[PDB]
């Protein structure tokens, strides 16, 4: 249709078109799951290899030891969003010594992607990310669209037929949150979650990455041999 | 700071002292006072030891840059002029360099560009830079031949440093040699004044005002 | 800023086995005209913290609105801000730091000094010193102005180290803080005889006692001078 | 506007084989008066390696948090990878100068364990122009402190007895426990000559089995 | 398409043909075209030489910079980079293709190059630009030997005139003849030159 | 603005469509001055037409009227009024010949022939004045900014008529009210409504003025040579015709 | 700049191929020099970006050479910078940030790697890949001949093998041409005459 | 501190210009060249500031150069002299003056007329029949005054000219180390080898 | 934007525009170069309408045609430009060298906005030569000399008549043949002599009918 080409019309519905394509866009992408207890958070990729040949790309970025983030759908926006918020965190530490609120992360990136669903020119980023942390309130876990929608939540699952890694999460919402003094149990949860949304694939140690941050833990992503005990 | 490079058959022969200085206090006698932009060509810094270093290992990153674009090194003269210009365009701001440009190109031979604060870009066969600059004149100049062999080149190196480092303040520590060949640059040592003075007094006799 | 006009001489301060104690006079002076006595030169900006500050008064009101701004914009889209993600003293301070370092570096200073003392939540005490120069540090006791000089030695003579600070009661830091005010109007003559002093307690709160007055003032042996030599 | 000023400390980095050493006072001084008898002024870097940077104080901070900064994004870029002792060093020589013309008055010291595993220390100028050092005094009690380490630690000036000033002593290694006691030392010496000195004395100690604190008391007066 | 309409506009242009001796190179072109840019190197176009005076004098500039900034002229495959730099940087584009020869400074290897409005660059023996420039290279790749190459000023002449001589209709009022040299000795042939050169070949053409 | 296949520049010719819409205004050179002359149109019985007038002062020797979009016509006059001064009075002190003005005021209209994001000016202008060296001058400004001297000229949606009735009426040797007269006669003819000293608006570029000076005792300064009929002034004449 | 309902925004060139290996990368490019008068010589498919860093591109087209100038200055500034040579994926990451690339060069941090940028930019780490119109006929040759024990040797008789079985004359040291990175040699351009050996034990083998 | 001499003769402009090159307590250089050939008939000398000297010298003969190859035809010596004039003036008022002082002597190949052009550091131009820039001038000009003719040849040219330079070896207390000579005329540029 | 096939469409319309603008003629003599307009109205105003042929400096004219707007805009261009060369250097400039900046000033416009509807003929002597000069521009941005040349919505015709009508002798010849040009194509004609030492004339109404009238006897006779 004819206002389906630019980020500033309103189709005669009120919908826009040019975000929700940018939505499509993430609807792309591999799964990658994540949830979280009162103390942990945990995010769960599959990733994807181009070619036998080919080695597998990371869909996990590392902010710092409190805080990082995942990906589905264009990768370059991803570092895009990725640095803005590595630049916001350290500006954070710079000028006050404080350590960047996890909301208060997410509602800048939400700030930042709405800029480019309303001015001219500027392309709705087509990815979503995943963002946990750990701060002075405990464990977060939040989902970035690009819409600029952002949302605070218990587990979820974006990528391509992450519904029923969603269903899972769901149905099993009132266990995983209550898994406390150790992060094992909460990943092992994470994996069965996305194991739902594989089709003519199964995990692998090559396929899968993992990453976790808690109260104990700093951020980090176990991959390789590392994963092999979760697979 | 003494520095030297003068022009002969064999190549150039580079020399430079080792001290630095703070005033009064004596901040190190161990400095490298010879930057090595590549396997041919040789800077020797002289005056703001952070004013030439930053500057020169910069020389070097352009130097790279050259290669990689038009696959040849950049001649003396290119170098010297880039410094030249760079150091002109911040006249007035304080910068405190002078420097020696030591090369060798196929298509230059053996070139030594003398470079400093002011802008200035001097080709010359002999060039001494520093506060010690006219003691080393005084033995060079005396001594120098064309035709000196690379042994007799590199004694009148390391014997004018030494004049230099004994009658000024500024410039004593450890004498370093650099040998330019029509194959790259050789680093001949490091000798430390306060032996090399002593064999010198003893093997040629000078210095008979000094007591020992 | 090049010159500081208007001016409130000094603030000190000291740690104490469960907070930190500080005070300042009331007094703003025009060169050696005490104009103004009703300046406030102590700025709570939490339960936690309490800013002093030194310098000129005008930049000392910056200063202020500075600080009254940053607990604006904390509370913003921070559903937690009156608990936790509040503003500590360690981010005051920081953020205080960090302006008046630039400001230094662009050539047009904040003529202050100030030091920002507070609890943070752990219940560990804050307290610091910085000036229009960025010069920033961290003591059992801060002062400033004359009180570096005057007050700081009779507070350090209680408090000498770090490990003195859970010995020293509450009462024992007010009367030393009493004292070296009295000190200081007895040999400052930027000072005034009306001051401030506001207490933050990890367990009580921030206590903050307005226009208190100097007393115990001792002069009944002046009647004995007969001026100079004979 | 003088927009600098003078907080009277002193640092001092040894190497050797094994290890390296970086030693600090923590007297913070403003004219004559103390303004805090512990403000430490040698930093834990991570990475193995530890960051000094005495001279003006606010200079000091702001070239630290500068390199905290550069060295975190370093971290961010290269995969969170270990940070070389030349890395910081030519990280360090960049920063300070980027602004040449307005120079941080600190002198700055950076110790650590070289690629080879061997001990490295390297100093700055306010404006730049690292050296490598096997060691380097630094600060007010410099002038101090440097002779008395030349001598011990290099054995300049002194030859083996009964060769008539022929045969100089050897530079034999000293161990990490006697490189303590020379700094401990010298630092008394300061602190008894010098007065911005004497408050307190803190070693930090760079080895492969990572940076160890040791803190020592001063004269204080 | 723009770069491929641009290419079109080139291929109206008029033709100009280059040859490379062991000790000269040589450019002709259709009835000057090419054109000096430094002592030692000389410029020539196919296409809008409307277009083209930007790019002349941009190459100009860069060769009289580049001796300012650095003691030692350029080289050919300098401005060549330059020229092709500058020529995609307007990507409307200029509707010209180039070639560039010369020597470089205290050199004595002739250099030959052609551009592209791609920006594409290469180095040849011998290249046409132009409308008919398939025949003329079809022409010289039968004529031109890699293993046996023109040996005097003469012979690089007379390959250039036979060359263009292929399409061009009368050549002493419809060919002209640059002579460029080592250290800048470079010359344009003149009318007289020319003339003895054409009818020496034509008194062959005639022979078969 | 670009030219079109056939050479022409496309929106210009709506321009000059939207003068042809516009009200006649006239233009008549006497020997010893110049006329310029316009009706008035009114948007109702209560707007008070004598707020606008259609003729307006550029320099004390030159003036301005137009037929076409009044505001355009406005805002030109005051970017000419503004390029007359800081231009050319600003630096020599004296105010551009007509010849000079209206070729700054073609450089402003032309501007927008020759801009993106902006349409040609809706007005043609006629512009009278008088220089000491050039003498007398009348000059027709189009949107375009091709301007040409004319004895005598009409431009609006009376143009061909009333430049047929001057091409008779007009000879070498009129005098400025025999001029006037002939303004007054070619313009009735073309107003189709009510035709008296309101609607008429007349200006004249004749001898100098010292009663328009304002002020006294400079024997050099000569006063405006512009000045508009009142509406007195023109029922006088009309009464008198 | 726009999306296509699908999500997504809105091949013939010259084949380039590349392998690795735990001893080194090895890179091949077709030459086809479009006529004998065009100096085979100046025909540079394959250029440094730093001295453990090659990349071999179809075409060096102008959009190219401004990018391998942009990695250039990325590699020098680092090492002006850090003091130290730019990793592969570094570098990778930093033309990202600014045609078919084989990125391909040696590092410390993680030895011998060879990178490919997908359409959308991309990047991908690669054992072996090819470009070009070749690349359809290479990949199923590069999926059956590459192992992990693969020597250096092997691989150059690998690429050389692929070139001979997609290029469209009989390959000779001037039609083809060869590169490789290895740790003590840094980056190197296989000279005419090893390529001709090269050559010549690809014909023994043939043999 | 430099001696730059000119002379115009009936036929040709000799220049001559110190070889010394001395930089705080020491010379450095004994044989330095202080004159760029600007075109093939037109010859510039300079003296003054140590960069600044061989930067502006650079400068004009990379501009003259370019208008050269842009028209191709020589810039008369007229105009070479303008266009440093304005290049000199335009800089007095700018954050970097260049202080040189220029000599431009050079061969109208049009008007087959020697010229000589006398240019300062601040841009004051003017057409000379000889001149001296600096303190070089407080001791020639009157012998040139007194010895000099239009009608000279050049070897009278070079006669005088050994006048003025052994009397500023005489009565100048700097060693300026001698001086290098280039004719400039009809036939181009040349050196005298010891005039 | 390029057309496809590789013609630029704004430029072949500003060459519509030139084409159908009035015309503008030139004639260059053995010792001056005489150029030649049509004036091509009753009410309009002879004696101050500006004429085609225009100064560009003292030694050299333009004359333009096509869209008269944009002729004024390449005027002020060239004679800034003219006036800027003497600042810069003490000569004038040459005609080659105003020639060549008016046709990059035409072109970049073309390749930056609508080129100008103009081409032009431009004639003049160099400052302290003597030969003739006579040079020609057209939207495109290109030149070239010329013997006799013109331009304008009679060329299609008058310009087979000027090649059929050995360059002419002196000023009566170039006048004459200009005249004849102008008249031979169908006396309201301007005719401007340039000669060297700046003299720029151009000639009355009443030399213009002496030439007329002489050529309208010679056409009499046959």
């Amino acid at each position: 249709n004819n206002y389906d080409g630019d980020t500033v019309t309103f189709s005669p519905t009120g919908r826009l078109f040019q975000v929700e394509y940018a939505l499509e866009a993430i609807k792309q992408g591999s799964v990658t799951v994540g949830l979280r207890s009162n103390t942990h958070a945990v995010l769960v990729a599959l990733k994807r290899n181009a070619d036998e040949l080919s080695s597998y790309q990371k869909k996990i970025i590392k902010c710092d030891e409190h805080m990082g983030l995942s990906l589905a759908g264009l990768a370059p926006d991803a570092r895009v969003l990725s640095n803005y918020l590595r630049q916001q965190c350290n500006y954070s530490s710079l000028v006050f010594n404080r350590k960047l609120a996890v909301e208060r992360a997410g509602h800048l990136l939400c700030d930042k992607a709405q800029k480019n669903t309303q001015s001219y020119g500027g392309r709705p980023y087509g990815v979503g990310l995943l963002i946990i942390g750990y701060d002075k309130s405990g464990a977060h876990l939040l989902e970035f669209q690009p819409s600029g929608n952002v949302t605070e939540l218990y587990g979820t699952a974006i990528g391509a037929r992450s519904q029923g890694a969603k269903t899972y999460l769901e149905r099993t919402l009132d266990t995983f949150i209550k898994i406390d003094g150790n992060p094992d149990e909460l990943i092992k949860a994470g994996v069965e979650a996305i194991s739902q949304s594989l089709r003519d694939e199964s995990l692998t140690v090559d396929n899968l990455s993992i990453a976790i941050v808690g109260k104990d833990t700093p951020f980090t992503i176990y991959d390789g041999e590392a994963v092999a005990k979760y697979i | 700071t003494t520095t030297l490079a003068f022009r002969f058959q064999g190549g150039i022969i580079v020399a430079v002292d080792s001290r630095a200085t703070a005033g009064n206090w004596v901040a190190s006698q161990t400095v490298k006072k010879v930057i090595e932009i590549n396997p041919f060509l040789l800077g020797t810094m002289a005056g703001g030891a952070a004013d030439c270093q930053f500057w020169e290992t910069w020389l070097g990153s352009q130097c790279r840059l050259h290669e990689l674009r038009e696959k040849e090194r950049i001649s003396v003269a290119a170098a010297s002029k880039i410094l030249s210009n760079l150091v002109y365009q911040y006249k007035g701001a304080g910068l405190s360099m002078g420097t020696m440009i030591c090369g060798y190109t196929r298509k230059e031979g053996p070139t030594i560009y003398y470079v400093d604060s002011d802008g200035t870009r001097l080709k010359g066969d002999i060039f001494c830079v520093g506060s010690g600059q006219t003691f080393a004149y005084g033995v060079l100049d005396s001594n120098y031949k064309w035709d000196l062999s690379v042994e007799d080149a590199l004694y009148l190196g390391k014997r004018s440093i030494l004049a230099a480092a004994h009658r000024d303040a500024y410039s004593g520590g450890s004498v370093n040699l650099y040998h330019v060949t029509e194959d790259g640059w050789i680093y001949h040592g490091n000798h430390d004044v306060g032996e090399l003075f002593w064999k010198v007094k003893e093997e040629e006799g000078s210095f008979n005002n000094v007591i020992g | 800023t090049q010159q500081p006009i208007v001016t409130g001489t000094s603030v000190i301060s000291m740690k104490y086995d469960n907070g930190v104690i500080i005070a300042a006079d009331n007094l703003g002076s025009y060169g050696s005209l005490l104009r103004f006595n009703g300046v406030e030169r102590l700025i709570p900006v939490g339960d936690n913290t309490v800013v002093g500050i030194s310098g000129d008064i005008s930049d000392m009101q910056h200063i202020e609105r500075l600080l009254k701004d940053l607990v604006t914009e904390n509370a913003y889209d921070n559903p937690l801000a009156d608990a936790e993600e509040a503003l500590e003293p360690s981010y005051i301070f920081e953020y205080l730091a960090t302006v008046m370092y630039q400001r230094r570096s662009k050539m047009n200073p904040l003529w202050n000094a100030i030091i920002v003392a507070g609890v943070q939540s752990n219940g560990d005490q804050f307290l610091r010193y910085v000036n229009l120069l960025g010069v920033t540090y961290s003591s059992p006791t801060l002062a400033t102005g004359f009180g570096a000089h005057m007050a700081n030695p009779l507070l350090r003579k209680v408090v000498d180290r770090e490990s003195d600070i859970p010995k020293t009661t509450v009462q024992v830091a007010e009367e030393a803080i009493v004292n070296a005010m009295r000190v200081l109007y007895y040999r400052d003559a930027r000072s005034s005889r009306n001051f401030s002093l506001a207490i933050i307690d990890k367990n009580t709160g921030l206590t903050f006692k307005k226009n208190l007055q100097v007393e115990n003032m001792k002069w009944d042996f002046a009647k004995d001078i007969k001026g100079y030599g004979t | 506007f003088n927009p600098y000023g003078d907080n009277g400390g002193t640092i001092l980095g040894i190497a050797g084989e094994d290890f390296a050493v970086l030693a600090g006072d923590t007297r913070n001084i403003t004219d004559y008066s103390i303004n805090s008898r512990y403000e430490p002024k040698v930093f834990d870097c991570g990475d193995n390696i530890v960051m000094s940077a005495n001279g003006f104080a606010a200079d000091g901070d702001a070239l630290v948090k500068r390199f905290k900064n550069s060295v975190k994004w370093y971290h961010f870029d290269h995969n969170d990878k270990k940070l070389s002792i030349n890395s910081a060093a030519r990280n360090i020589q960049h920063l300070l100068y980027g602004k040449r013309f307005f120079p941080y008055y600190v002198h700055t010291i950076i110790a650590g364990l070289d690629e080879d595993g061997k001990g490295a220390v390297y100093s700055f100028d306010p404006v730049g122009s690292y050296e490598r050092e096997q060691c380097r005094a630094g600060g007010a009690a410099a002038s101090l402190i440097m002779p008395f380490l030349d001598n011990q630690v290099n054995f300049k000036n002194q030859y083996e007895p009964g060769t008539n000033g022929k045969v100089k002593k050897p530079l034999k290694y000293l161990s990490v426990e006697e490189v303590i006691k020379l700094v401990r030392d010298s630092f008394t010496s300061a602190t008894e000559r010098h007065i911005q000195v004497g408050d307190g004395l803190e070693i930090l100690i760079v080895t492969k089995d990572g940076v160890r604190k040791e803190f020592y008391e001063l004269k204080r007066d | 398409f723009q770069v491929e309409y641009a290419l079109e506009a080139v291929k109206r242009g008029t033709c100009a043909v280059g040859v490379k001796g062991k000790n000269c190179v040589v450019l002709g072109c259709e009835r000057s075209k090419v054109s000096k840019i430094d002592s030692h190197v000389v410029l020539s176009f196919s296409g809008l030489n409307a277009d083209s005076r930007i790019l002349i004098e941009k190459a100009r500039v860069e060769a009289q910079s580049h001796r300012l900034t650095l003691e030692d002229p350029v080289t050919v495959e300098y401005l060549t980079r330059y020229v092709a730099g500058v020529q995609q940087r307007y990507t409307r584009p200029f509707g010209v293709s180039t070639l560039i020869a010369g020597f470089d400074p205290r050199d004595d290897e002739p250099k030959l190059y052609q551009t592209e409005p791609s920006g594409i660059y290469s180095s040849w023996s011998a290249q046409t630009i132009g409308r008919n420039s398939k025949t003329v290279r079809e022409f010289l790749e039968k004529n031109y030997d890699r293993k046996e190459p023109p040996a005097t000023v003469e012979e690089c002449v007379k390959l250039t005139v036979r060359s263009l001589l292929e399409v061009v209709q009368t050549g002493a009022k419809n060919i002209e003849i640059t002579v460029v040299k080592p250290d800048s000795d470079i010359v344009a042939l003149s009318s007289e030159e020319i003339n003895q050169y054409v009818t020496q070949i034509e008194q062959e053409k005639q022979e078969q | 603005t670009t030219f079109s296949p056939s050479g022409k520049l496309g929106q210009i010719d709506y321009a000059l469509t939207a003068v042809k819409q516009g009200v006649t205004s006239l233009g008549i050179k006497a020997t010893n001055g110049v006329v310029i002359a316009t009706e008035k149109k009114s948007s109702s019985p209560l707007a008070m037409s004598e707020t606008l007038s259609k003729v307006s002062l550029l320099t004390p020797d030159i003036g301005a009227v137009y037929s076409g979009m009044g505001p355009d016509y406005r805002v030109l006059v005051d970017k000419s009024r503004k390029v007359a001064h800081t231009s050319y009075k600003r630096i020599y002190g004296e105010y551009p010949p007509t010849k000079l003005l209206v070729s700054e005021v073609a450089k402003i209209m032309q501007e927008a022939t020759q801009s993106g994001g902006v349409r040609p000016f809706g007005v043609s202008l006629l512009i009278a004045g008088h220089d000491e060296f050039n003498g007398f001058s009348l000059y027709q400004v189009d949107p375009s900014g091709s301007y040409f001297p004319w004895k005598a000229t009409a431009i609006g949606k009376g143009s061909v008529a009333a430049k047929t009735f001057l091409e008779k009426r007009w000879n070498d040797e009129l005098e400025l009210e025999d001029a006037i007269h002939i303004a007054l006669l070619t313009l009735k003819e073309s107003v189709e409504g009510e035709f008296n000293g309101d609607t008429i608006e007349l200006a004249i570029i004749g001898d100098e003025n010292p009663d328009l000076l304002g002020y006294t005792g400079i024997p050099t300064d000569k006063g405006p040579r512009f000045r508009k009929l009142t509406s007195q002034e023109i029922n006088d004449r009309l009464e008198a015709l | 700049s726009t999306f296509s309902p699908e999500g997504r925004l809105f091949k013939l060139g010259s084949t380039a191929i590349g392998i690795a290996t735990k001893e080194g990368v090895v890179l091949g490019v077709e030459k086809r020099a479009t006529s004998p008068l065009l100096e085979s010589d100046s025909i540079e498919k394959i250029v440094e970006i730093d001295r453990h860093i090659g990349c071999a591109m179809s075409g060096l087209t102008a959009d190219a050479r401004s990018m391998i100038e942009h990695a250039r200055t990325a590699a020098v500034t680092h090492n002006l910078y850090y003091d130290e040579d730019i990793n592969v994926e570094s570098l990778t990451q930093s033309v990202c940030d600014l045609v078919a690339l084989l990125i391909a060069g040696h590092d410390a941090d993680d030895g011998y790697q060879l990178f490919h940028a997908e359409p959308s930019g991309t990047f991908y780490r690669y054992n072996a890949k090819a470009i070009g119109s070749g690349s359809e006929g290479a990949q199923a040759e590069l999926l059956n001949e590459w192992h992990s024990s693969l020597t250096l040797k092997e691989a150059e008789l690998l690429v050389l093998k692929i070139l001979k079985q997609v290029m469209e004359e009989k390959l000779d040291e001037n039609n083809a041409q060869l590169s490789c990175i290895t740790k003590q040699d840094g980056f190197k351009i296989y000279d005419n005459e090893k390529t001709a050996e090269l050559i010549k034990e690809l014909k023994e083998k043939e043999a | 501190m430099d001696i730059i001499l000119g002379i115009r003769v009936q036929d040709s402009v000799i220049l001559a210009s110190s070889k010394a090159v001395t930089r705080g307590i020491s010379v450095l250089k004994d044989s330095d060249d202080k004159t760029r050939q600007l075109s093939p008939h037109t010859l510039m000398s300079f003296a003054g500031e140590a960069g600044d000297t061989v930067q502006f010298a650079e400068y004009i003969q990379a501009n003259i150069q370019l208008y050269s190859i842009r028209e191709d035809y020589e810039l008369s010596p007229q105009a070479v002299s303008s266009f440093v004039r304005q290049e000199l003036a335009k800089s007095i008022r700018s954050r970097r003056p260049y202080q040189v002082n220029v000599l431009i002597g050079g061969y109208d190949k049009k008007k087959n007329k020697p010229e000589l052009y006398q240019i300062d550091y601040l841009g004051t131009k003017v057409e000379l029949p000889y001149g001296a820039h600096g303190y070089s001038g407080f001791y020639t000009f009157s012998l040139l005054d007194h010895h000099y003719r239009p009608d000279m040849t050049t070897e009278e040219g070079l006669d005088l000219l050994k006048l003025c330079v052994q009397e500023l070896e005489k009565r100048m207390p700097m060693d300026f180390k001698g001086v290098i000579v280039k004719i400039v005329d009809k036939d181009g540029i040349r050196q005298v080898d010891d005039f």
